[PDB]
Formats: C-alpha cells, structure tokens, sequence
C-alpha cells in the first residue's frame, strides 16, 4: 500500500507530495491536480471544474497540461538527495 | 523494507520520473 513519503511546498505554483510508490501528486493553486508516476505511461489530470482525465503516451495534449507537466520536471528537484553514494 | 534498499531505490524511482517526463515532452514536441 502505498503511504505519503515526502511534501514539498512551491511559491507561487503549489504543493507536491512524493508516494511510497512511486508516484507524485501535485496540488496547484489553481484548482488543478497532476498525478504522475515512474513505469506507469499515463499521466491524470484533474482540472479547477472538477474534471479527472487520463491521457496515455500517445494522445497529443493541450499547452495548459505541457506547462503543468514542465513545471511538475522542476519541482521534481526538491526531492532529490544530492548526497553521494559510497559502499 | 530496509533502510538503504529504500531510500536508495525511491531515489532511483524519482530519477526515472524525471526521464519519464522528458521523453514525454520530447514526444509531444513530434505530436501529431
Ligand atoms: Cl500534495
């Protein structure tokens, strides 16, 4: 099952949150809500109306999810630990 | 799950994410 793993917040965008799974889920200021995950192809999201779409690896999508997407690559940043791995 | 084998491999899940989505946005950029 997976649980919350880490929250992160973003000025002036929103919140997004990392799963035990794998997954990711962005909360935006506007209404909307990314959710994306690693090995999984398909991408949901829900808009500020209420709407949840589901959008696979080959289904052309509009500038308003690219842009959220862009940004959901950025946010990405602030999980990752830039320690270095030794043993 | 372990301690390493964890942090190790959510760290690896989280790379692959951010792979992911830029083939996506490469994908999208030879769309439709
Ligand atoms: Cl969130």
């Amino acid at each position: 099952s997976a649980q919350l793993l880490k929250s992160v917040f973003v000025k002036n965008v929103g919140w997004a949150t990392q799963l035990t799974s794998g997954a990711v889920w962005v909360q935006f200021n506007d209404g909307s809500q990314l959710v994306v995950q690693a090995g999984v192809s398909s991408i949901s999201y829900t808009s500020p109306n209420g709407q949840t779409t589901r959008y696979g690896e080959n289904e052309k999508l509009p500038d308003y999810i690219k842009q959220k997407l862009q940004c959901l690559s950025s946010i990405l940043l602030m999980f990752s630990n830039p320690t270095p791995n030794f043993h | 799950p372990d301690a390493y084998r964890f942090l190790t491999e959510q760290d690896r899940q989280l790379r692959l994410l951010q792979a992911q989505i830029q083939r996506l946005l490469e994908a999208q950029s030879l769309m439709p």
